[PDB]
């Protein structure tokens, strides 16, 4: 009823009442960074 | 290298160092404050 990734992480499971196998994927997540001159010239700012 | 350095972090967080279990929601819905605070420091320290 369960499967577990090669570090033996949680990847899959049966759905408990209709029997299907639902894949498992970690909520997304990144770093965050800003692209910005020297402060003598402008104000403006990117985000990646 | 990288892969056996990289496995080795990720295989260390199942670890307890002792304490009651390796998960954060059992301590908190197993235990009291005043000692599943003692219980996360350790495992704070261990990961740390
Ligand atoms: C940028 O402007 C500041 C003024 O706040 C000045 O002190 C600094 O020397 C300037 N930098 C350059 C590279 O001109």
């Amino acid at each position: 009823q369960f499967g577990r990734d090669i570090a033996d992480t949680t990847d899959a499971v049966r759905d408990p009442q209709t029997l299907e196998i639902l894949d498992i994927t970690p909520c997304s997540f990144g770093g965050v960074s800003v692209i910005t001159p020297g402060t003598n010239t402008s104000n403006q700012v990117a985000v990646l | 290298q990288n892969a056996q350095a990289l496995n080795t972090l990720v295989k260390q967080l199942s670890s307890n160092f002792g304490a009651i279990s390796s998960v954060l929601n059992d301590i908190l819905s197993r235990l009291d404050p005043p000692e599943a605070e003692v219980q996360i420091d350790r495992l704070i320290n261990g990961r740390l």
